[PDB]
């Protein structure tokens, strides 16, 4: 499978194991309210 | 230097001659941090 991208990204985050979107997802980052899980990964106003 | 060779670049001037704007170290599993100067801007910027 392919997908398009910038050419400026750098080769320091291809060296170990990470999330093809390049924004980290994930479920276990938060556990105590329910409207919080949408915004950690559709959310980029925040940071990463 | 200790061998006259070593990180040679193909431009004519080796830009790390050139005062460097930043450092790098290594995060809580192993990866490389990129600290950068302009980072100061939330510290010596004040009004203070």
């Amino acid at each position: 499978e392919f997908v398009a991208m910038p050419v400026s990204t750098d080769l320091q985050y291809f060296r170990t194991a990470c999330n093809p979107r390049g924004r980290a997802s994930g479920m276990l980052y938060m556990g105590d309210r329910d409207a919080d899980i949408e915004a950690i990964m559709f959310d980029h106003t925040q940071s990463d | 230097t200790r061998h006259a060779g070593d990180f040679s670049t193909v431009s004519e001037q080796d830009p790390r001659q050139f005062p460097p704007q930043g450092i790098f170290f290594y995060n809580k599993d192993g990866i490389l941090t990129q600290l950068t100067l302009r980072d100061a801007m939330g510290t010596i910027c004040h009004s203070s």
